[PDB]
């Protein structure tokens, strides 16, 4: 599960576009991914990176830009195979996506669902009625 | 600064006893700073003359001073194991072998060094006042009595709280 | 090599070559081939061996139907100019003969044409050597005559019998 | 021959290895300036920028402030500078405050300590070279024109 | 591992003993901005050019060729480069220094690669140097009189510039 | 004004020079196309000699400029 | 600054690779290979008879005749030294390109 931090990183010549100082002291993201070829896309901080025939690895500033990349490799190179790590200065890697190995959009079991609120959106309470009371406007 | 001090402490001392044939026909009659003023006058850069003095001085100074420039740098980050002042300066054998000297003759050198400072200082005010040199100085015991007319120095205006703050006896 | 010694032999160039003295400093026998490069060297000098005598004897004596200018030198912008557009064909039916029909790199030196002959002989390493440095040598003194007669505006050995005057211009 | 790559290895770090940014030149440049040079204390960092920075203070302030056409510019031109230095040490002091939490470490500029040795040598420096300025200037006929006294 | 010349100051690092005319001297790091070698050919060019401008000062006084009394009629030092170069005499000088100067570059970049000692054109028709003994201090000699003749050349042509008199004149001429 | 002259068999020498030495040129730069005799055509003549004309045009002009003619 | 030689020191052109900059080679034989074809004379008012390098050097000179005074505005040293130096820096540009490059 764990990622393993020997995996070679795409063919890239570099760019001003990658992580700061925040990644080293923050948190950095990365993403793997299994490619059948040796073959050109398109990085999410600039230029175009080749991606090497086997399994990819590499480290992006924000969530959303490792995710940015899936999409990409996902719908013009049909690579389903991408796991997102969080990883913290700590030298803590958190894997991050897919959360539990089936995509969000694929119902899964064990899910719990958080933020469903029971009844439509325009039964909330007013604000008036929860002013200077802690109560919540859903209900 | 010591070994600076005792250069100009002597070199004050000896022009008043005596002067370098054609040096009073260039100059004339000034003394101490005055005679720094004179030649500056009549030198190309600073005034406008046949003379190049101090100009003279400053160059074989300063390629001297740079060579220690770099010597001190170099001793500062501890590149070299040499001590203060040793230059390997000692073409008479007075140390019997090491250049730096013995620890007696070099605690001669700082104590005359400091010594010369003070009177070098001395001789200076003494005469940016009383216009006399030190040998006139010294002679002249009771002295603001009969002074000699000097002329201002390149830095006028510190000569100016002696008459309207301070007594100004001349 | 053995010229110019404080540089390196130019080890594209041998004492099997007829005028090779070692003499390669900038190094051309590297950038070029040297079978075309002596075919230039000697073709070259052979062409102003013969325009050193060009130069000489038409001051001596001019052919009837010209005029002869002021210098031999000078003769070519008072002969008819067509008079020197036959020559300058008939120098190329020369070439595209002597050559047969190779003008070119690639093209030369293919049955292996040695570079100087042209089928008027074989000569000893020492004959060729003798045309090479002769060659060599008219090619510097046509350079020095031409700009000799240019300057002086009058004929060689006029000058050179007649006071030196130096070269001006 | 390619003159430009990742830096320092990395392809993915938001920067480039570039002839200006990473030549023998630049490097040796960088090394040796009392900021980066090794073997300096954090004071003696501060001395040698201030002494350089309040030295070239004192001669745009002289020669183009308010009282430039005056013969107080000298004078006018070296409080000026020394009321930007004072300025700019305020500017110090309060980025250490607040920049730095407060540890035994004191050999590095980015400390507590580091810092506030580094803000005593500039302060002391920039008076210290604004005062060469002003000495210069005062004495010498061509600095107080544009070299125009040779005209 | 101090320097000879300068006793205070550290060996210069790209210096050696090996190098002719060697005595440590190099105290503001000159040998490090530009390579050694580079410098060695640049000085002992210098060396070279110093030793006939200082002998031709003096020879100019002693003597002069025949008719350049003519064509120079009291420019005496570097009057006559100005007056020769009207004349013809000064840009043929340069022309065939430059021809030199060719092949000059040819061997500074060979000795740049390593295949040539700096100063060394193989100019030794005479076979001064066969011994191999007398060829060390006849390199030593050569960088001494061609260091002296740089300052000596220098102090000619500003002793002139001043007085006009030129070398052998300001002497008999105090 | 630049001085020219009228047509002489010099300034047919000059033409004439440069259109054959952009001919010789042209079977050696153009690089798309027996010295003269291997692949030569009426585009390679044509466009060879369409140089020599400014070729040949450029010189006369220049050397009846300088004094040459 | 500083110059590099054809022989090899340890510069670096950037972090990893050492390039060799030609600076005697290239410097030598641009400037050789500028001034030599500008000697070329031209009875022009600018050049005065002399080549661009020849009246430029000329026009070094005598503004150092009078050496604290600048050349004025209509002065020919700037325009000569504008323009040799624009044929200088060309060909050192293009020296550099040529040799580095196709060393050959
Ligand atoms: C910076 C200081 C200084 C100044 C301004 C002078 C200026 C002068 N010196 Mg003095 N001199 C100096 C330092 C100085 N010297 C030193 C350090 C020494 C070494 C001890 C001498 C030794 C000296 C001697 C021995 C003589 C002079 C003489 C002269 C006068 C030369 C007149 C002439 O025709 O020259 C001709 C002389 C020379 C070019 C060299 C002697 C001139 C006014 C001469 C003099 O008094 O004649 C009037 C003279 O004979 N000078
Ligand atoms: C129809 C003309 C013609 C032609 C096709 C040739 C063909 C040849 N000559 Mg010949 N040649 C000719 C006329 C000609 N020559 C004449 C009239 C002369 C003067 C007597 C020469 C002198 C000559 C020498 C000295 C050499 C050749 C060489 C060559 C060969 C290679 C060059 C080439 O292909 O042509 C290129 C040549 C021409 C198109 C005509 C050349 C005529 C000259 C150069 C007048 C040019 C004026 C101008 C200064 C040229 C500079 C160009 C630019 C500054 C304007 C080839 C066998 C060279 C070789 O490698 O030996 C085989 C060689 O070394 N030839
Ligand atoms: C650039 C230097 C230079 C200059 C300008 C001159 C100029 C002159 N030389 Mg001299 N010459 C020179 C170098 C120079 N020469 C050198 C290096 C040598 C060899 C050592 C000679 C050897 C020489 C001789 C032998 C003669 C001249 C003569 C002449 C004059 C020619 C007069 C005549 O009737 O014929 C002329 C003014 C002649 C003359 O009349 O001089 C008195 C003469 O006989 N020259
Ligand atoms: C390679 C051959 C060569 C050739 C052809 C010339 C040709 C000439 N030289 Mg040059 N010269 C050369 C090599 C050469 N030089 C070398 C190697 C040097 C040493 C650097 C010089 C140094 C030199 C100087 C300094 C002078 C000449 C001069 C002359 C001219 C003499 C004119 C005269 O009346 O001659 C007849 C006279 C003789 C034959 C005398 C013997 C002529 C332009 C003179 C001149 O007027 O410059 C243009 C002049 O003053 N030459
Ligand atoms: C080989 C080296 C050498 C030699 C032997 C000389 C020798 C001489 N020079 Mg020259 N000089 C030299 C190098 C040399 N110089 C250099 C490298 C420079 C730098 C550009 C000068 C600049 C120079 C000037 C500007 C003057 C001299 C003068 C003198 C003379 C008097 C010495 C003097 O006043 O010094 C005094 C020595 C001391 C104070 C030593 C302590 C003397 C003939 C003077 C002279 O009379 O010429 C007209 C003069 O005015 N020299
Ligand atoms: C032997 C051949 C020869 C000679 C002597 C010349 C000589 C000349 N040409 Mg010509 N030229 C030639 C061949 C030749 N060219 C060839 C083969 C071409 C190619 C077609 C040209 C194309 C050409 C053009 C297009 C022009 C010249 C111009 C000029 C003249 C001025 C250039 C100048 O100083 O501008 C200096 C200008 C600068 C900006 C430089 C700084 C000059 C007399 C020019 C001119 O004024 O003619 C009247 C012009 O407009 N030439
Ligand atoms: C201004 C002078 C000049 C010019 C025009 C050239 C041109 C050329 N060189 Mg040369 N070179 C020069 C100086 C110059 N070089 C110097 C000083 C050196 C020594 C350090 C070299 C060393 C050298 C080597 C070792 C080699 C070349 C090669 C080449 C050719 C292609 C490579 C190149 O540099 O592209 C330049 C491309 C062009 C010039 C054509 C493009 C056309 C545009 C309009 C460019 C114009 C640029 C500029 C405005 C022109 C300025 C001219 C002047 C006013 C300064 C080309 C013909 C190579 C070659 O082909 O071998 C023969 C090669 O191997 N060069
Ligand atoms: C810790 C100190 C380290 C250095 C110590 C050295 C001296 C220490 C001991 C001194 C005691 C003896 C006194 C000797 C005094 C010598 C005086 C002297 O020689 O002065 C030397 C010089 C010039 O001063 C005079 O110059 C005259 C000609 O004008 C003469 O030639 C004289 O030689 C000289 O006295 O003064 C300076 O050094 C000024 C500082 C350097 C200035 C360089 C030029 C200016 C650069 C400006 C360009 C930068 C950008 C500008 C931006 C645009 C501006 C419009
Ligand atoms: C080292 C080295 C060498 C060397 C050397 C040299 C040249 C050494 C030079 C040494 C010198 C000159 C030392 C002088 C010190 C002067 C002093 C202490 C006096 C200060 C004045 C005072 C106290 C006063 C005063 C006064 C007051 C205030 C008022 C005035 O009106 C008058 C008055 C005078 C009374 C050599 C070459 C030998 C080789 C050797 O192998 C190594
Ligand atoms: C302009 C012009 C032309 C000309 C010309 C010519 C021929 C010009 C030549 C100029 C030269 C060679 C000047 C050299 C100066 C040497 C110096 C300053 C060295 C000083 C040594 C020092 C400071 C001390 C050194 C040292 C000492 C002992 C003490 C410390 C140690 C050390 C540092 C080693 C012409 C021909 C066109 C004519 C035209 O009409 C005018
Ligand atoms: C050439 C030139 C010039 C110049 C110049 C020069 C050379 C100026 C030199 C000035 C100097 C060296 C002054 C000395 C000051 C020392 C002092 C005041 C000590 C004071 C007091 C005490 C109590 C010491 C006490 C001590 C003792 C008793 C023992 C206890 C400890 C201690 C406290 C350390 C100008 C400026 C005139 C310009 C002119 O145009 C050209």
């Amino acid at each position: 599960e764990t990622l393993n931090l020997q995996i070679p990183s795409p063919t890239f010549e570099g760019s001003t576009g990658g992580w700061l100082r925040a990644a080293e002291v923050e948190e950095k993201y990365a993403i793997t991914w299994t490619s059948p070829k040796e073959q050109v896309f398109e990085m999410p901080t600039g230029g175009a990176a080749i991606m090497r025939q086997g399994e990819n690895l590499l480290y992006l500033a924000r969530k959303e830009q490792c995710l940015a990349l899936a999409t990409q490799v996902k719908n013009s190179f049909k690579i389903t195979d991408y796991k997102v790590y969080r990883i913290f200065p700590s030298g803590e890697v958190q894997y991050l996506h897919p959360k539990d190995g089936v995509f969000p959009e694929k119902v899964n079991a064990g899910r719990v669902g958080v933020g469903n609120v029971s009844h439509s959106i325009g039964k909330n309470l007013n604000p008036a009625q929860i002013k200077f009371t802690s109560k919540s406007f859903n209900g | 600064h010591g070994r600076v001090a005792m250069l100009a402490a002597a070199g004050a001392i000896v022009q008043d006893i005596f002067t370098f044939p054609g040096v009073k026909s260039v100059i004339g009659d000034v003394k101490m700073t005055s005679v720094h003023d004179k030649f500056l006058s009549m030198e190309a850069g600073s005034g406008k003359g046949d003379m190049a003095a101090m100009h003279q001085l400053l160059l074989w100074l300063g390629l001297l001073e740079i060579a220690t420039s770099v010597a001190i740098i170099q001793s500062f980050k501890g590149e070299t194991s040499r001590g203060p002042g040793e230059f390997g300066f000692d073409p008479l054998n007075f140390g019997k072998g090491n250049s730096a000297g013995s620890d007696s003759y070099k605690l001669k050198e700082i104590k005359n060094g400091r010594l010369a400072m003070i009177g070098i200082g001395g001789m200076v005010h003494h005469y940016l006042l009383t216009g006399k040199g030190p040998l006139q100085f010294l002679g002249g015991i009771p002295n603001y009595k009969s002074c000699v007319s000097h002329p201002d120095s390149l830095l006028p205006w510190l000569f100016k709280a002696v008459g309207p703050v301070l007594p100004k006896i001349c | 090599n053995l010229a110019v010694p404080f540089l390196k032999a130019p080890a594209k160039l041998d004492s099997s070559m007829p005028g090779y003295a070692g003499f390669d400093p900038l190094g051309c026998s590297d950038f070029y081939d040297v079978k075309w490069l002596q075919e230039a060297e000697i073709k070259n000098g052979r062409v102003a061996m013969l325009g050193v005598v060009g130069l000489l004897v038409p001051e001596f004596f001019h052919l009837p139907m010209y005029t002869a200018g002021a210098t031999p030198y000078e003769s070519y912008t008072t002969v008819p100019a067509f008079a020197l557009i036959q020559i300058f064909l008939g120098c190329g039916a020369v070439e595209y003969f002597t050559h047969k029909g190779k003008i070119s790199p690639d093209n030369m030196f293919d049955g292996g044409r040695v570079p100087g002959e042209f089928g008027w002989g074989k000569a000893d390493m020492t004959m060729q050597t003798k045309e090479i440095k002769n060659g060599r040598l008219a090619m510097l003194a046509f350079g020095g005559i031409l700009h000799q007669q240019l300057f002086t505006k009058m004929g060689t050995i006029a000058h050179l019998t007649g006071g030196f005057k130096p070269l001006t211009f | 021959s390619q003159f430009i790559k990742p830096y320092n290895d990395d392809p993915f770090v938001g920067n480039l290895a570039t002839p200006v940014s990473t030549s023998s030149f630049t490097k040796s440049l960088l090394s040796n300036l009392p900021a980066y040079r090794a073997g300096l204390s954090p004071l003696l960092r501060g001395v040698e920028i201030g002494l350089t920075h309040g030295y070239f203070l004192v001669g745009p302030f002289y020669k183009l402030g308010p009282l430039r056409n005056s013969d107080v510019a000298l004078l006018s031109g070296f409080f000026s500078a020394l009321g930007l230095i004072v300025i700019l040490v305020a500017c110090l002091t309060i980025y250490g405050v607040v920049s730095f939490e407060e540890t035994e470490a004191k050999d590095q500029l980015q400390t507590a300590k580091g810092w506030r040795q580094f803000t005593s040598g500039w302060l002391v420096g920039s008076v210290g070279g604004a005062s060469f300025a002003y000495i210069l200037i005062s004495n010498i006929p061509f600095l107080q024109t544009a070299g125009m006294s040779m005209l | 591992a101090m320097s000879e010349s300068v006793p205070f100051l550290k060996k210069p690092e790209a210096l050696d003993s090996s190098m002719a005319g060697y005595a440590g001297f190099d105290p503001l790091g000159l040998s490090s901005i530009a390579d050694i070698k580079f410098l060695q050919e640049s000085e002992i060019k210098h060396c070279r050019i110093a030793m006939l401008a200082a002998a031709g000062s003096i020879a100019q006084d002693i003597f002069t060729f025949p008719g350049v009394s003519k064509v120079v009629g009291t420019a005496k030092m570097t009057g006559v480069h100005d007056v020769l170069v009207k004349q013809g005499a000064m840009g043929q000088i340069l022309l065939w220094t430059s021809f030199l100067e060719v092949f000059g570059t040819i061997a500074l970049l060979e000795t740049l690669d390593g295949k040539r000692a700096p100063g060394d054109f193989k100019f030794d028709p005479l076979g001064f140097s066969k011994n191999a003994e007398t060829a060390k201090r006849y390199q030593l000699s050569e960088i001494k009189n061609g260091r002296l003749a740089m300052l000596a050349t220098g102090g000619m042509v500003h002793g002139y510039f001043i007085t006009g008199k030129g070398p052998l004149e300001l002497l008999t001429n105090f | 004004v630049p001085q020219t002259v009228a047509w002489s068999a010099k300034t047919g020498a000059v033409m004439v020079l440069s259109n054959i030495l952009c001919i010789v040129a042209g079977r050696y730069v153009i690089q798309v196309k027996s010295g003269s005799f291997a692949g030569f055509g009426l585009p390679e003549l044509l466009a060879s000699t369409s140089l020599g004309h400014i070729v040949g045009s450029g010189a006369i002009l220049g050397l009846s400029y300088v004094g040459v003619l | 600054l500083s110059v590099v030689a054809q022989s090899k020191s340890d510069f670096e052109i950037s972090d990893g690779t050492p390039y060799t900059l030609n600076v005697p080679l290239v410097g030598a034989a641009s400037f050789i290979g500028w001034v030599v074809p500008t000697l070329l004379p031209s009875q022009i008012a600018l050049y005065g008879g002399k080549g661009l390098s020849t009246a430029f050097f000329a026009s070094i000179g005598t503004n150092l005749a009078k050496f604290p005074a600048p050349p004025g505005m209509t002065d020919p040293f700037w325009l000569l030294c504008f323009i040799w130096h624009s044929g200088l820096f060309a060909t050192m540009i293009l020296g550099s390109i040529g040799y580095n490059g196709y060393a050959g």
